[PDB]
């Protein structure tokens, strides 16, 4: 019941980028993304595995299948890129991704 | 929409550390608290849930602390006290405002504790 | 320094099988189950599939290890997936409200995790009271078979207009997701002090130190000396060597059965031999009845 | 005979009457089957009594005497010595007890 | 259940002395060639023992005697007995030796 995050992914603006949340055996249809910023709070992203909180801008999706969860991200903005975490619930132990580090480039 | 908390705590190993979550801007009552712990440079940690209105304090068991989670409900501040501090609990706690539902979202949270716990003092 | 020594084991607080039994009984007739005179077993929690929640009420969850218990029921069933909300003091809800209810005055627990990897099928031999006319008393069941009589109309025994069966069972479909999946959920019953320690807490054996002046404390005997081993033979069922005074003499180590015997420190008195102080103010002291060690 | 205890159990009542049980069985046709062999035992009931008790040299009680069984024991029990010397011994007093 | 067979007769109870019997030891502390004393429930020496009767024969053919009562508890309990073929198991100590007890 421990999920799997890729550690880092380098894009460049406009480029689709996916972040896949890996959880051990069995998974559940909800997940939480999180978009941490350099010492700063992470804020959810994606709730349900499936939507956002409002605000959150209409190129952060999320989704699930089989066991993998991704953070998809549509045309980034270098202002966009961050360190990134998704969320195991309902298994008692929140086990939170170990976190991917969004690199953009072309700057 | 507000959760405030304890400024960071400079402790001993073995020694205790309590950090204040004080909620405003939404009810208390009506959302649990998720208390999340991110090492330093490390990934996010979650010690455990609190009930506003009861003692539903779940214990995450990655680490031990001894700790508890105590909500102060004329101030809607959870607690967690963490003791027999290690220097690898060092990190920034972060407290998440939960749904009371079953479900868990932490949509708004606290601003992150720094313990540093060291037998190097200040 | 100090030697605790209670026994090996002292028995293991079995909630096992309770949470591990094959078929649990269904949410709406729960487990009731004494676990007594043993020793707290969060041990065998360690390594588990995982419950898919923890939540014991009364005291820290390393008291569970620390603070013994009274009466000790691990309550054995299976509920359906979001009905952990529905399992708690001061819950309205379905299985609250009706089939499984646990009071406000309840210290102890309640534990989920997904059966649908087990107890999944066709299987509608699982059931719930759907409907119930009040809540259950603290720890109460409700069995009832009996209709539910919607109107005034009596229904005899038999179905007609709003004649209902109360009881309803949950079909569980083996594509069940994390909403429809079931959750085994377990409670334990007990109330912390004021009665005797069903689950006591495993209770610290300090390394058993040998042939050195200790403060020993065997199954709550206490005593300080030099404990040895010692040739002396005791009957199987005793306790306590002793001796003419009754002082206590020999004891027997629980965790492994051997004989120590026990000894005075080395006390005396001390004694300054003197030439008068007006030939020298050179001493030589004399320790009376000791072994040149302690010195 | 040397009883030794066998299990120190938490019972917490008070047991004022009993009977003991039997295992019997069934016979089939002869000139319901039931009673077999014999059976017979013996009943004494306890009382508090003073004993002075001689644990063997390796343990186990070897020897044992009461001490209101007759002024002859009290002076084996007063003198705590189980070998009494020729002589005479001051047991315990008497007293005249009022009518 | 409760197949009852009760018979008729109790006779005189046959007695006995008990000559040395009944010491047990009572505390777990090994104690090597001692003389130690306590004041405790014991079968004091010498006393009257009641040699029971169950199941018992007095041959004509037959005449298996049923006899075993219901008896206090009193102060304390000793119990003795022979039985090479085993026809005893154990005892129903009680008080009420009903339900409104517990039962041993
Ligand atoms: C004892 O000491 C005194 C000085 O304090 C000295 O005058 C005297 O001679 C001494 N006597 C002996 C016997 O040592
Ligand atoms: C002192 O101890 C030594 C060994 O530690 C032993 O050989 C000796 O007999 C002891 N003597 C006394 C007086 O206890």
């Amino acid at each position: 019941i421990v999920l799997t995050q890729s550690p880092f992914q380098s894009v460049s603006p406009k480029e689709k980028v996916t972040i896949t949340c890996r959880a051990s055996q069995s998974i559940s249809s909800n997940l939480h993304w999180y978009q941490q910023k350099p010492d700063q709070s992470p804020k959810l992203l994606i709730k349900y595995a499936s939507q956002s909180i409002s605000g959150i801008p209409s190129r952060f999706s999320g989704s699930g299948s089989g066991t993998d969860f991704t953070l998809t991200i549509n045309s980034l903005e270098a202002e966009d890129f961050g360190i990134y975490f998704c969320q195991q619930t309902n298994f008692w132990p929140y086990i939170f991704g170990q976190g991917t580090k969004l690199e953009i480039l072309k700057r | 929409v507000q959760l405030v908390q304890s400024g960071a705590e400079v402790k001993k190993p073995g020694a205790t550390v309590k950090i204040s979550c004080k909620v405003s801007g939404y009810s208390f009552s009506n959302y649990y608290i998720h208390w999340v712990k991110q090492a330093p440079g490390k990934s996010l940690e979650w010690i455990g849930y609190i009930d506003p209105f009861n003692g539903g304090t779940s214990d995450n068991l990655k680490f031990k602390g001894a700790a508890t989670l105590t909500a102060d409900t004329s101030t809607d501040t959870a607690y967690m006290e963490l003791s027999s501090l290690r220097s690898e609990d060092t990190a920034v706690y972060y407290c998440a405002r939960s749904e009371y539902d079953p479900y868990y979202v932490m949509d708004y949270w606290g601003q992150g504790t720094t313990v540093t716990v060291s037998s190097a003092s200040t | 320094e100090s030697i605790v020594r209670f026994p090996n084991i002292t028995n293991l607080c079995p909630f096992g099988e309770v949470f591990n039994a094959t078929r649990f009984a269904s949410v709406y007739a729960w487990n009731r189950k004494r676990i007594s005179n043993c020793v707290a077993d969060y041990s065998v929690l360690y390594n588990s599939a995982s419950f898919s929640t923890f939540k014991c009420y009364g005291v820290s969850p390393t008291k569970l290890n620390d603070l013994c218990f009274t009466n000790v029921y691990a309550d054995s069933f299976v509920i359906r997936g979001d009905e952990v909300r529905q399992i708690a003091p001061g819950q309205t809800g379905k299985i609250a409200d009706y089939n499984y209810k646990l009071p406000d005055d309840f210290t102890g627990c309640v534990i989920a995790w997904n059966s649908n990897n087990l107890d999944s099928k066709g299987n509608y031999n699982y059931l719930y009271r759907l409907f119930r006319k009040s809540n259950l008393k603290p720890f109460e069941r409700d069995i009832s078979t009996e209709i539910y009589q919607a109107g005034s109309t009596p229904c005899n025994g038999v179905e007609g207009f709003n004649c209902y069966f109360p009881l309803q069972s949950y079909g569980f479909q083996p594509t069940n997701g994390v909403g429809y999946q079931p959750y085994r959920v377990v409670v334990l019953s007990f109330e912390l002090l004021h009665a005797p320690a069903t689950v006591c807490g495993p209770k610290k054996s300090t390394n058993l130190v040998k042939n050195k002046c200790v403060n020993f404390n065997f199954n709550g005997l206490t005593g300080t000396g030099v404990l040895t081993e010692s040739n002396k033979k005791f009957l199987p069922f005793q306790q306590f060597g002793r001796d003419i005074a009754d002082t206590t003499d020999a004891v027997r180590d629980p965790q492994t059965l051997e004989i120590l015997d026990i000894t005075p420190c080395s006390f005396g008195g001390v004694s300054v031999i003197t030439p008068g102080t007006n030939t020298s103010n050179q001493v030589a002291v004399l320790y009376q009845d000791v072994n040149c060690t302690e010195v | 005979s040397a009883l030794e205890p066998l299990v120190d159990l938490p019972i917490g009542i008070n047991i004022t009457r009993f009977q003991t049980l039997l295992a019997l069985h069934r016979s089939y046709l002869t000139p319901s089957g039931w009673t077999a062999g014999a059976a017979a035992y013996y009943v004494g009931y306890l009382q508090p009594r003073t004993f002075l008790l001689k644990y063997n040299e390796n343990g186990t009680i070897t020897d044992a005497v009461d001490c209101a069984l007759d002024p002859l024991s009290e002076t084996k029990c007063t003198l705590k010595s189980f070998t009494v010397e020729k002589g005479i011994y001051q047991t315990s007093n008497f007293r005249v007890q009022p009518t | 259940q409760c197949v009852n067979l009760t018979t008729r007769t109790q006779l005189p109870p046959a007695y006995t002395n008990s000559f040395t019997r009944g010491v047990y030891y009572p505390d777990k502390v090994f104690r090597s060639s001692v003389l130690h004393s306590t004041q405790d429930l014991f079968l004091p020496f010498f006393s009257n023992v009641t040699w029971f009767h169950a199941i018992h024969v007095s041959g004509t053919n037959g005449t298996k005697r049923f006899d075993n009562p219901v008896l206090p508890f009193n102060d304390g309990v000793y119990f003795a007995s022979t039985e090479k073929s085993n026809i005893i198991r154990g005892w129903i100590f009680g008080t009420t030796l009903d339900s409104k007890t517990q039962s041993l």
